[PDB]
């Protein structure tokens, strides 16, 4: 298979510089172009750079052109980004792409699956999570709210995967420059309460992961 | 009559780096082929007449050699080619290669050790049995000493190693320490240390007979 | 010209019309000896086949040229490089394709003629033999026909990576028998 | 490439491959001086002597070989068929044309040869002790014509790689598709039955298996067409 | 798909006879030469046979060739392996091989899954099952020993498989001329002892099925 | 087509394509007013001159390119390297014949060009400062050739791309297959030695790569046949 | 009005054998083709004009016939072919034929019996079923009967069979038998004995009414 | 793919008029004849009806010839059958088919999942569902006896599909013009009573769902 797998990313200070690079398999990578893309939070599609087949020319865009420097190294497969002097509007996930030749123009065949970078100046700081019971029927919805971390993600787990089939994870909010996200589980009464519900928080970014037994109120 | 050996028996990698695996010949040699065993399934077919792919195998192997020293080489290594390698010959007596683990490479983890008294059901039957469990650790490489009452014994260790775990990478060991009833009942402390090169100092586990 | 039954080997009864036919692959690489016979006419093996070798049976010497034909029944886009040498009596089957180059050979091109023929320049069943008690006016000219991969077999996507060829053979206008010798395993039945 | 035509009977052939004329002679008519030169023996020309295509057989990798028996073959087919039954005597020579169509992706090889007084003998009972004769579909199958089940000896006995010995021509895919061959009348007697006596057999059997990879037809349809040759008949009944 | 299931084996006093077979699928059998390989307890391979594609000519190695006899039968696509006066170093697994023909050698192509056999004297032996429970943190490994049976194998399962995620089987190892292995299980102190667990112990050689619930000492 | 033949030698080989007779001279002899009138160099017909058929290399798409030199690969063959060997002497021209095998569905282009003192030249260490010599595997391969391992300077520091000022013959493959080259004797002296002194060197390289889809015979066999032409020796040891 | 008979209806091979279909015309027919039917799936394409297979279909399988007699066989056969093979026809009224159950043999399995008395909810209705479950037996061939009070009872008698398990290859059945309220508490034990060729004499499960 | 995918049908009333429909994906439609076949529940098969590759000619059998009306309209891909005067003889199953062409005659290659159409003049019905608990060794076997609905199908389903791997279901039987089925399920001793087991019925026909706890008696 075609495989694009890229490298690097994280979270930044508005000034530093980064590298991100991106492997190749299963193609001969020297006989093609390649380039990179940007998506804004899973909305905006941006180019950012492309390589010749060779060395050869280089090709930037206007909001990037002085900054990033896209480089190959044609005997392990491998694109290069760097970037320097990142600022705030860098933050985004960074794919690389492959850029066959079509009749007259060009098209990007196989992406990967991105990496992240997200600029910014605050800190890093773990989750708070605080129980969602009911202060009256058959079904019951539960739920965890998990408030004001940086950065993403998180992830909540419900006793472990066993109640992946009623759950809903709402995106995380930004607000106080921190996330703000929640989830909620359903589950038969006859589970609970008379069963263990718990909620799992674990945040990579700190490696913080906090249980929270959802007791009835 | 025609051997071959192989170098080395064990490796591991990154991955994302290259891999080098030999088969060395006892007398010059036509061509080598070479196949694929994961654990639980046989051998697959990966390289043929020393340089040519099997239908299925990535393009990052390859293949060369020549008169009596060929070599598998793979770059870049990555989390799916781990299995045991071997070579084959097919001049005269058509003989196989000893193998090359190839293993994945991954951070130190130390073990998470647990210890358990014997059953109270195998000491009615003449028998006790001490166990103790170094759980996810790596590398595979490790020592472990039981320390009875101070003393420290060899006889009757059955040691055991896991494959390499599917998703964290590492090994798992049980150490088995089979003395008689009367042997048990005749000290007091029984303890596995584990020593490795994660941690300075050994992992301890104990307990003390006269409590259960 | 009657089919030389080179492939002399199979005998499970249903696979009997594969001795006609002896075939040439992409899995042979360059050098390799694709097959090889005597030219022994009277005694068995490949030649019984043939009417040429059925006859020799009814008499007890002979001498004369022989020729063999082959004929290429692959896929009409293959093509490719058959080296085919003749050892002559006494000389040992050429080691290698190289050695047999040296001899006399033919370097037979089945991309531009899918027929050749070879002739055998001499062969003579006049040597005395008495072995077990039993005596038997044999060969010892038992010349050889070698045949080598000079080239693989190569051909385009979507023609068969195998094909067969056949011999045939027969005996030039100079060849001769003497001395009657009715013989036969087959004979009427009570 | 061009057309011949005899009558009313068009066929597309290649301009003029290698013919075989079996034995080296021509079918010819038969003189005055006879054993019946009473009765003269009328000889069709019109409709009678022309080009007759028969019903395809197709060719296959698993297929061992076909046959057909002469005059057997017409005595069902047409105004031909029509003389050879309600006449007494017949004496007639032959024309046959047999031509496959494949792309240049197949292979194979189809030895093509007529063996006068082709006489069929079956597996005797298999142990050898059965005197079982061959059936009437077995030693005239007509026009569709019948598969051989022991290719190697004929199914009679004798071996293959001797029949070369006969009027044959060969049809290697990958340099011919048509073969054509010559008959006269070959028979210990001037004239003889039509219905009762088959001076001989068409032969066509793969002697190299046919062969393609997946995707190519699987069947290379084999045609026979045939014409009679100076054929005379006697007694009208 | 080209299919090699092979049959035959099991537990064989020393010199006595068995016989191997092997049945093919989705190939031409007949055009094919066709071998038996032997790997003794994972590490060691060794050609043991081969055959032509038809009757023709048998090879054999110098470690069998006298006992092994290796046949075919190409009406219904079988391989065949006599093996008599069976030694103890003939304990292994063996596989049937397909061997194709590349450009001067020969390869094998398809391996089957492969029977074992086992030569031995001693007895066939139900195995013991003892508890591991320990005599103080958020996570449990319990286990259970299973000691003194012959031959292999035996199959530890948790709970009858839910808490196959957390489970490490340890290989058998043989002393006593009697095998003995362990297996250790993972779990949440929210669900032992609150919640039964359970190992169950099989050993389809005798027929015997051994149940251990795992009680707090 | 047409096959022909030089004592026991013969080869299947096409008509008569555009043959190169190097620098618009034949191979021819060397007149009695020369440095040896005495020992009367004797000139070999019989056996020593004949077509011999080298160990056919495989092209690949990642062939870089292949060269023997001459007379060193014969003077290990046959009953040539047999005079080459034991006789102080040798003067010879040849005929050198490259071809190729391959369906209408690959395509490359090999220039095929002989090169008079054919001086190879290795790397030097790398940075420059190593004054390594080529080996002696390197400087006289034998009959099995050698490759090129910086083609487009031709292992010697000159461009490829002028390679056609020497005797050259190009075998495109979708318009031929077999390229011919008639080569006359080259050196500042008459005769001179067949085993330290290689006159020149036979070179075969792809210009344009060897390329096909997954299915095709994925190496085209090329096949190098040679024969000697007015060859002589002197002095016999 | 042109038929086809299929024979067998049912069929059970080892695996590993041959398996020989047969579907028979009432009239001189072309040619004949062969669907497969597995359960909750529609018909899929298996051979055509007699002897060709579909793109899909295993080797094994074959195809001949001719004039108004036609075969599908099968050798050697495999647990993955078991389904409902019809034959059809194209000269006149396009017809089917009437299928072939093909089946897993497997060693015999004898019933896991049991009994369960009708339902307090169902009797506050005047109704009153009493239920019997034969579970895993092979092969499906089997007698059952109630036994009231030392008689024997047919009326009511509701017997149902599952198609044969994907796991182990047998078969499951249930018996209902379905009286009223009144007629229920007219006796006191009711009885299902399972008849089998496993077993030499049957397998009962009893209870008595008065007990719940 | 090639899909044929078709809608409409259930219950009917005899004399009525249902028109079904099957929609065409991944196959030039106009360059096929299409016919509609009908299963008998899950036994006979009966040619209906065909339609030429484009509007030409119409086919019947002589069962149909007179009710059913074969169309398609070759712009959205997507065959139709009306049947009018609706008959107790047209329960069944239909699919929709595609004939492609042989030698001489066609052949069926892929069929749609099929409709079902039931004509009948009973009432739509909820069922009813008792327990099946029995009035003494380690494996339970419950059931669940659900009894006289109409029409087919209803779902048996235990704890909430956890029981699924020792479950058999016992098709419906038809008396009283009702239908009546069985469920059994299998249970380790160790789960039960000690645990609750619950069937499920759900009717989607009346959209009557049903939960039976198994007490123990």
């Amino acid at each position: 298979e075609v495989k694009l797998v890229e490298s690097g990313g994280g979270s930044v200070k508005p000034g530093g510089s980064l590298k991100l690079s991106c492997a190749a398999s299963g193609f001969s990578f020297s006989t093609y172009g390649m380039s990179w893309v940007r998506q804004t939070p899973e909305k905006r599609l941006e180019w950012v750079a492309t390589i010749s087949g060779g060395g050869g020319y280089t090709y930037y865009p206007d909001s990037v052109k002085g900054r990033f420097t896209i480089s190959r190294d044609n005997a392990r497969n491998i694109l290069y980004l760097q970037m320097s002097s990142l600022r705030s509007g860098d933050t985004a996930m960074y794919y690389c792409a492959r850029r066959v030749t079509t009749v007259a123009e060009y098209y990007f065949d196989y992406w990967g699956q991105g990496t992240t970078l997200t600029v910014s100046s605050p800190k890093t700081t773990p989750p708070s999570v605080y129980p969602l019971a009911p202060a009256t029927n058959s079904m019951v919805t539960l739920g965890c709210l998990v408030k004001g971390y940086f950065p993403e993600p998180v992830t909540v787990t419900w006793n472990s995967g066993s109640l992946s089939s009623g759950v809903h994870t709402f995106p995380a909010v930004l607000q106080s420059d921190l996330y703000t996200l929640s989830s909620s589980v359903t589950v038969p009464s006859s589970t609970w309460p008379s069963e263990t519900v718990t909620c799992n928080v674990a945040h990579p970014a700190s490696s913080t992961k906090v249980d929270k037994k959802i007791v009835p109120r | 009559d025609i051997v071959l050996t192989q170098s080395p028996a064990i490796m591991s990698a990154s991955p994302g780096e290259k891999v080098t695996m030999t088969c060395s010949a006892s007398s010059s040699v036509s061509y080598i082929h070479w196949y694929q065993q994961k654990s639980g399934t046989s051998p697959k077919r990966w390289i043929y007449d020393t340089s040519r792919l099997a239908f299925g195998v990535p393009g990052r192997f390859s293949g060369s050699g020549s008169g009596t020293s060929y070599s598998l080489t793979i770059s870049s290594m990555e989390a799916e080619d781990a299995a045991t390698y071997y070579c084959q010959q097919w001049s005269s007596n058509y003989t196989f290669g000893g193998g090359t683990n190839l293993e994945i490479k991954r951070a130190d983890a130390a073990p998470t050790v647990s210890i358990f008294p014997p059953s109270s059901e195998q000491l009615t039957s003449g028998g006790a049995s001490v166990v103790c469990f170094l759980n996810n650790f790596y590398p595979k490489d490790i020592n472990v000493k039981w320390k009875i009452d101070g003393s420290e014994r060899q006889n009757g260790v059955l040691n055991s190693w896991t494959d390499q775990d599917s998703k964290d990478s590492t090994y798992s060991m049980s150490s088995t320490l089979t003395l008689t009833k009367d042997e048990y009942e005749r000290h007091n402390s029984y303890t596995c240390e584990a020593t490795h090169k994660t941690s300075t100092s050994p992992i301890v586990k104990s307990f003390n007979r006269n409590e259960c | 010209e009657t089919i030389l039954e080179v492939n002399n080997v199979p005998t499970n009864a249903t696979s009997l019309m594969e001795r006609l036919r002896f075939p040439v692959s992409a899995q042979a690489g360059k050098g390799e000896l694709c097959a090889v016979f005597r030219a022994d006419p009277g005694r068995n093996g490949p030649w019984q086949s043939t009417l040429l070798g059925q006859l020799c049976g009814y008499y007890t010497q002979w001498s004369g040229s022989l020729e063999v034909t082959f004929m290429f029944t692959g896929s009409f886009m293959a093509t490719g490089k058959m080296l085919i040498a003749y050892t002559p009596p006494g000389g040992p089957l050429p080691k290698d394709r190289a050695t047999a180059m040296l001899g006399t050979h033919v370097i037979w091109d089945f991309g531009l003629q899918s027929s050749v023929t070879l002739v055998i320049p001499w062969i003579s069943n006049t040597h005395y033999r008495a072995h077990a008690r039993d005596g038997v006016f044999d060969y010892y000219t038992t010349g050889l026909v070698s045949i080598w991969y000079q080239t693989n077999y190569v051909v385009p996507i979507g023609a068969p990576n195998t094909a067969y060829i056949i011999a045939l053979a027969a005996a030039q206008k100079n060849f001769t028998m003497k001395l009657c010798k009715d013989a036969s395993d087959i004979l009427q039945t009570g | 490439v061009a057309q011949l035509t005899i009558g009313n009977s068009t066929i597309t052939t290649q301009e003029a491959a290698n013919i075989i004329v079996g034995y080296g002679e021509w079918p010819s008519y038969c003189s005055d001086s006879d054993a019946t030169a009473v009765d003269k023996p009328t000889r069709p020309d019109v409709s009678v002597n022309r080009f007759y295509t028969l019903d395809t057989k197709l060719w296959e990798k698993s297929s061992k070989g076909w046959y057909w028996k002469f005059p057997d073959v017409l005595t069902e087919t047409g105004v031909f068929g029509q003389n050879a039954q309600f006449h007494y005597l017949y004496r007639s020579g032959f024309c046959i044309h047999v031509q496959c169509n494949a792309s240049k992706f197949h292979q194979g090889a189809l030895l093509v040869a007529v063996l006068p007084e082709y006489v069929i003998g079956t597996v005797a009972g298999g142990t050898g002790t059965e005197d079982t004769h061959p059936p009437y579909k077995q030693t005239q199958p007509g026009a569709d014509g019948f598969e051989l089940q022991h290719p190697y000896v004929l199914d009679a006995g004798i071996p293959i790689s001797q029949l070369t010995v006969c009027p044959h021509q060969w049809i290697n895919l990958r340099t011919n598709n048509c073969a054509t061959i010559i008959v006269p009348y070959i028979n210990a007697l001037p004239f003889d039955s039509a219905l009762n006596h088959c001076n001989f057999g068409l032969l066509v059997v793969p002697i190299s298996p046919l062969d393609y990879d997946q995707g190519a037809t699987p069947v290379i349809p084999i045609t026979i067409t045939l014409a009679p040759m100076c054929s005379e008949f006697a007694g009208l009944r």
